[PDB]
């Protein structure tokens, strides 16, 4: 999100016709070194459209549900909601290995929320039905 | 122009752009 | 080491070099492979036995100037050994083969063999860190700022038209010819014998080229000015000897438009470029009429492009606005274009690492050259 | 959703796009599917490598232009996806599928498979909540205000009269046919070869289409005007290259009425309309005689409907008053009529709730698209 926001801000800075006008004077001076390198050699536009490609996947993701729920039903349906949000794949073109290890890190974040919700009963000594019901729902 | 002076094999008095007499 | 890369403004007749980012190459010199033809009698005589630079530019009365780049195409790799051997002089470099990346250039429609053997040289004998070699037309377009444009580039035994739209892979449409000023100057030596000037040395040929760039122009009327009485411009040697010219100064470049005058079937620069136009598309053709990149020092003549404008006007149909772009530095446009391209960060993939060629071969780079 | 409902102008040849309430389809463009025919070895060229919009509508021969709607029946799907991504482009939409109600139009008797693909797109890739897929002639009835009428569409490879009466489901009576000016223009490329014009590109075909849409018409007298000889007026290429038009301008569209010129047995869809008339009833036939609609871009020709008038006059019996209605905005009639229907409250029941519809499979709206 910070990347997209910075893309917007600095792209307005980029598209500031004053600096572009300085570049007009520079190209009029034919010093195409800096001008052409600033245009071509800067892969900023590529980064812009790349984050614009990931833009819907980087938008309204239901991850806070795992951060704000201690119910296996809520968490499980939150998993489903998250999963559905993760269908923006081919329409975003994210790196396979980065996607794998990304969702892998997400699974670790999930396990962290699982330990968070887990640390509340200790049904090994307290009631066995807690063990039964909670274990099954888990 | 300064680079045009810096190197020897550079001639002048000829416009770098040659176009047709585009009759309007 | 990947420091400021050495931008080498090559060339059939004038092969020089400089760096990236800079706007003036510090090593400006042509193509010339000379060596003394006499016996050192008195000791203390200046030597080196392979004279290039001020030696050659000083001791012209003793050297046998050789040329591997026949029509730009190298024919003598040993002469290339000596060429770079002189290039590799620190007074000519102030570096090593590895102290800077190298940026060498090419001409379109050339065999692999050239790149192969050269890669062997600069990555085995010499040991260049990073280097890529390609057409000078692209670099010229860099200097023009244009991307879509027919690069009319001419060497000195080379004359060619390179149609380009944003640097696309169009080798069928892209043309190339290898015939120019070397041969024209040789034909001027033929003029000399017809005039009575008994000359047959390469050093004399240098002077003919000095006239070519100096006391030789163009006209626009072939037959008309041929019928028109000349003035016989008396050239003067370094000695100062009277050398009349006549209309031969512009008569010899008629062969560039009339290739059969030397007995060589072709169609002239104009028609060959028109053939390149034919391979393009009507809409893109109009752009290329407006996008004409004349380049090469050989193209420096009085109304050169203006005559050619009239030629293509007689060739191209009506309501066709032809526009030429031809800077005064139709040499360094390639050098500055390489100075910019070599100054890029994406250029990593564009260059070729030393070890890469040292791993498998130049065919990988031949994949990279297209 | 409480936003402006998108009206997909899924034109066969020219697939435009727009919304409801508006009277102008947002963006108009054909089935062109371009990809460059070269390689941008030079850095500084243009990106994309797939071109929809002025990128392709400005450079054609450079790009491998494609067209998958095999007589409307699209075969590409990935390209369609990208086209719809381009539908949400910056100039184009900058919106979401979820953010807008979308309405699709279709030709009758299309394969369910295409609708399945569309469901996959707008329910997996895109996520339109209010997505409905409809017919195309009903739209024309909305624009004309009529309810009863013979709607003749005119695509690039799809033309068929749609005899409607107050939206009554008459699939047996109503006739669908997929053929139009595509192969007529290609047949004109056959004429080009028979007249010495070496053209094989779709871009060249588009130039011929510019002639088709521009310098072509329907001569009401078939052989009375065909057996004669025209002066073959001259057409000018993008370069301005003079090319004669010829009798072809009216000779080639006769194939629309004389399908055996290509060899395919058919009637000349006006006779298929007569078959629809036969399927209808005597006095109701008279209503449809008085009610004929001409939509689609390919309707635009001189004496087009007038020649067809003469045809039916040679077909329909005596005291048969027939009336046609050809709105100036043929393709837009469908678009504006889609805007009309998309601007309806009853129309909310036409589609099915997105997620449940996905769970409902496709047969539900397949049964509800009638
Ligand atoms: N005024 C001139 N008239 C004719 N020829 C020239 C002139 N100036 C330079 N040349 C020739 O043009 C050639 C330079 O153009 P360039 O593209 O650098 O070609 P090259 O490949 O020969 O170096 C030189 O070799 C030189 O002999
Ligand atoms: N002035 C014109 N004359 C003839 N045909 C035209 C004209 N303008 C557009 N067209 C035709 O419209 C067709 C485009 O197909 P289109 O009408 O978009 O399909 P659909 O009828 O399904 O919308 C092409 O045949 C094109 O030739």
């Amino acid at each position: 999100l910070n990347l997209e926001r910075a893309l917007y801000r600095i792209q307005e800075k980029r598209e500031s016709p004053e600096v572009l006008l300085t570049l007009d004077i520079l190209k009029h001076g034919k010093r195409f070194h800096a001008t052409v390198s600033f245009d071509t050699d800067t892969g900023l536009k590529q980064a812009l459209e790349t984050v614009n490609d990931y833009n819907p996947l980087m938008k309204d993701f239901p991850l806070n549900d795992l951060l704000s729920a201690t119910e296996l039903d809520k968490i499980r349906q939150a998993l489903v909601a998250i999963f559905t949000h993760l269908r923006k794949i081919r329409n975003t073109k994210y790196p396979i290995q980065r996607a794998l290890r990304l969702v892998e890190a997400i699974s670790r974040d999930l396990s962290s929320q699982l330990l968070k919700v887990l640390g509340t009963r200790k049904l090994m000594h307290v009631a066995y039905e807690e063990f039964e019901k909670v274990m099954v729902a888990c | 122009d300064p680079k045009y002076a810096d190197l020897p094999g550079i001639a002048r008095n000829e416009p770098d752009v040659y176009e047709t007499s585009d009759l309007p | 080491i990947a420091n400021q890369p050495v931008v080498i403004d090559n060339g059939s007749g004038v092969i020089k070099a400089g760096f990236a980012g800079d706007q003036i190459p510090k090593y400006c010199f042509p193509n010339y492979v000379g060596r003394p033809k006499h016996v050192r009698v008195m000791a203390g005589a200046l030597e080196g036995d392979i004279f290039i630079g001020p030696k050659a530019e000083e001791h012209r009365g003793l050297l046998s100037i050789r040329y591997p780049m026949e029509h730009g195409i190298v024919k003598d790799w040993n002469d290339m050994e000596r060429i770079w051997q002189y290039v590799y002089s620190k007074d000519q470099l102030q570096t090593f083969s590895e102290e800077h990346p190298v940026l060498l250039t090419e001409a379109p429609l050339n065999p692999r063999k050239n790149r192969e053997r050269a890669a062997e040289v600069f990555f085995e004998t010499f040991n260049v860190p990073a280097l890529f070699i390609s057409m000078q037309a692209v670099l010229s377009l860099y200097a023009t700022g244009r991307t879509t444009g027919v690069v009319l580039d001419s060497g000195d035994g080379v004359t060619h038209a390179v149609p380009i739209y944003e640097g696309f892979a169009m080798p069928h449409s892209i043309m190339r010819i290898d015939i120019a000023g070397r041969d024209v100057s040789r034909f001027l030596r033929l003029y000399l014998r017809k005039e009575g000037y008994d000359f047959h040395s390469s050093s004399e040929f240098e002077i003919v080229k000095a006239i070519k760039e100096r006391a030789c122009y163009l006209s626009i009327n072939p037959q008309k000015d041929e019928t028109l009485e000349t003035e016989k411009a008396q050239y003067y040697l370094p000695d100062g000897s009277t050398i009349e010219i006549g209309p031969s100064r512009f008569r010899a470049p008629e062969l560039l438009f009339r290739p059969d005058l030397i007995g060589e079937e072709s169609e002239g620069i104009h028609e060959v470029l028109v053939f390149a136009i034919q391979k393009s598309d009507m809409d893109l053709r109009r752009t290329l009429f407006s996008n004409i990149v004349l380049s090469g020092g050989s193209t420096l003549f009085k109304g050169f492009g203006d005559r050619l404008l009239s030629e293509v006007k007689k060739l191209a149909p009506k309501d066709v606005k032809i526009r030429i772009s031809a800077p005064q530095e139709r040499l360094y446009s390639t050098w500055i274009g390489g100075s910019i391209l070599a100054s890029l960060d994406t250029f990593k993939k564009m260059w070729v690492s030393k070890k890469e060629y040292e791993e498998d071969g130049a065919r990988s780079i031949h994949r990279k050259t297209f």
